[PDB]
C-alpha cells in the first residue's frame, strides 16, 4: 500500500531511496544515515521529540512513504532533508552527524535522478 | 533486523569519524 503518483515511483523509492542514504556513508567511511538509523515512536521518546523540532528518520520516512503521509516523494525527501535536520539538532556539531546530514539530502536526489531513470529505460 | 532481545551496542557515541 503506497500509491500516490506512481505506486512505484514511492514504493520504489521506499528501497531505493530509503535503502540507498541508510547504506551510504560519509567521506570518513561510515553511514551519514548513521544518526537517523532508526527515530523512536515520536511518543514513546518524546526527548528525542522535544529536543528536535521536526524530527524523522530514513525509517519514518519510508514509514510515511507507504502510509500516504507523502503521495509524492518530493516530501519523503523534504522529510529526508528534516532527517538531515534532526542530524544537527540532537547529535553534537563538529562531528560528521552534520555533514554526514547534509550529504545524506545530496544522496537522496542523486538516488532520485538515477532511480527514474532505471523506471524507464 | 531483531528476531529477540539483548544484542545492543551503543556505549558512547556512532557517528562516523569515531575511532581510539
Amino acid at each position: 500500500s503506497t500509491e500516490g503518483s506512481s505506486p512505484a515511483y514511492l514504493k520504489e523509492i521506499l528501497e531505493q531511496l530509503l535503502e540507498a542514504i541508510v547504506v551510504a556513508t560519509n567521506p570518513s567511511g561510515r553511514l551519514i544515515s548513521e544518526l537517523f538509523q532508526k527515530l523512536p515512536s515520536k511518543v514513546q521518546y518524546p526527548d528525542y521529540y522535544a529536543i528536535i523540532k521536526e524530527p524523522i528518520d530514513l525509517k519514518t520516512i519510508a514509514q510515511r512513504i507507504q502510509n500516504g503521509s507523502y503521495k509524492s516523494i518530493h516530501a519523503m525527501a523534504k522529510d529526508i532533508d528534516l532527517l538531515a535536520k534532526n542530524a544537527k539538532t540532537y547529535n553534537e556539531p563538529g562531528s560528521q552527524v552534520f555533514k554526514d546530514a547534509n550529504s545524506i539530502k545530496k544522496i537522496f536526489y542523486m538516488k532520485k535522478a538515477e532511480i527514474e531513470h532505471h523506471e524507464m529505460a | 533486523a531483531r528476531t529477540k532481545q539483548t544484542a545492543r551496542k551503543s556505549t558512547g557515541g556512532k557517528a562516523p569519524r569515531k575511532q581510539l
